[PDB]
């Protein structure tokens, strides 16, 4: 999940935007 | 782009700026 | 333009608190 | 929408809470 | 609502959201 | 306070408005 | 409406950081 | 107010340090 | 005035996200 | 400037980016 | 003005909040 | 550097100023 990826841990752009729709 | 940890509103802000017209679904805790 | 994505802003934020864990969907196009 | 609904009048939690999920 | 620990501006910002047209008063550590 | 309540611990909505005026 | 809710958003932030401990009251109506 | 005041026209740090305690 | 200030505060977060390390300048005067 | 630019018409990150370092 | 640590975007903004019509610059960790 | 004086430390206003142009 992003909370998990990216909160728990560090999130690239490209990583941040598998979650746009 | 900021290599940080990013939560809570923080994230919900930075796909909100990352998105844009497309929009986003934020689910939180999975 | 701006006056409604500064206030989309604003939005999403007020629904991080109220939906929680809930989560929410931010579209509209 | 909720951009129509709360930017232009004043929205409450409770209105807000409409858009979750 | 979250169900998290709310501090600093996150607080003021949800007590702002949360009281509306009442107010509020935030007087930080007490 | 709600410092010790919210921050230090998890607060609800009701106990939130405990503060509104 | 919106934009003095908007403002106000941002009013409240800049008041928890200047007043600090002291904290502030935020009202009126 | 404050809304009047700093909404309308730019408040400084020092003029919300009067809407303190 | 303030709906330049107001916006301002959301562009520098905008900046601080997408800047990052790399940093930013804001001034305008 | 960026707030000509940014403020009056939206922005987005790659627009933002522009104006780093 | 708040005795606390302010990191990431409560730092711009208040810088942003503490500079005003002068402006700033951030770099982050230096 | 700001960050590790504001950040990682407390920092003033006079501190927090010392970043202004
Ligand atoms: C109202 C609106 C427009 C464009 C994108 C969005 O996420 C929402
Ligand atoms: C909480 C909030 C922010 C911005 C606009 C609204 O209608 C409601
Ligand atoms: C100016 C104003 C109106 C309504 C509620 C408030 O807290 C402040
Ligand atoms: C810091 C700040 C935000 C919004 C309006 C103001 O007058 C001042
Ligand atoms: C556009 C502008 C005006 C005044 C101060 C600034 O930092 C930026
Ligand atoms: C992200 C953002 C905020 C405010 C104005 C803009 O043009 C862009
Ligand atoms: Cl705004
Ligand atoms: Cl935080
Ligand atoms: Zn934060
Ligand atoms: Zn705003």
């Amino acid at each position: 999940g992003i909370v998990e990826q990216c909160c728990t841990s560090i999130c690239s752009l490209y990583q941040l935007e598998n979650y746009c729709n | 782009f900021v290599n940080q940890h990013l939560c809570g509103s923080h994230l919900v802000e930075a796909l909100y700026l990352v998105c844009g017209e497309r929009g986003f679904f934020y689910t939180d805790k999975t």
